[PDB]
């Protein structure tokens, strides 16, 4: 999640 | 608030389209600008918007018209555009579902009835 | 003749790992995360390092290909696998990152299979 965000890595 | 045919459009076209898209999924979520590293979000964001709320909005019947619902997903799109770069990737995305959202609206009923 | 000298070239399977292998993955629409090294302050990333010593990334092998860094195929496939298990060893199972990882990683083993 967040990690994406960064969005992707942090979901 | 209500239910109306508009709302019922933005919950079961607009919504239901924009969330398949390959571009749509930076904005399920409120930006959580602390985890993500981006300190500077809520001083130049005053009012946070992001599809998931929208969502939710809709399924508890928080808005009294349509209207209400396309304000809140102009915020959230015109709150990327403000935050980021014009040639950042995300905004090169919130285009991309802002286009698919304006041929959805285009084709919601005229009228605004309530169920 | 003094200086029986020629110009540096690649190996063929060195050659088919920039011109074919990296080139396929890095079109792939999962490959972006593995653009670049992983910046863990900017993505505020726990213990990263701590984890991860030995980081890699396919900017990383692109460039190592272009500047002729590898002498061998197969330290450029030692590159992918750190790469790629350095993001399973890192990240949830569940995670996003992890399955895209995994479906570069097929491709990458497709590729190979294929190499002379």
């Amino acid at each position: 999640e967040a990690l994406l965000l960064a969005k992707l890595y942090h979901f | 608030g209500r239910k109306t045919n508009q709302l019922q459009y933005m919950q079961n076209v607009v919504v239901k389209t924009l969330w398949k898209h390959q571009f749509a999924w930076p904005f399920y979520q409120p930006v959580d600008a602390i985890k993500l590293n981006l300190p500077d979000y809520h001083k130049i964001i005053k009012n946070p918007m992001d599809m998931g709320t929208i969502k939710k909005r809709l399924e508890n019947n928080y808005y009294w018209s349509a209207s209400e619902c396309m304000q809140d997903f102009n915020t959230m799109f015109t709150n990327c555009y403000i935050y980021n770069k014009p040639t950042d990737d995300i905004v090169l995305m919130a285009q991309a579902l802002e286009k698919i959202f304006l041929q959805k609206v285009a084709q919601m009923p005229q009228e605004e009835v309530e169920l």
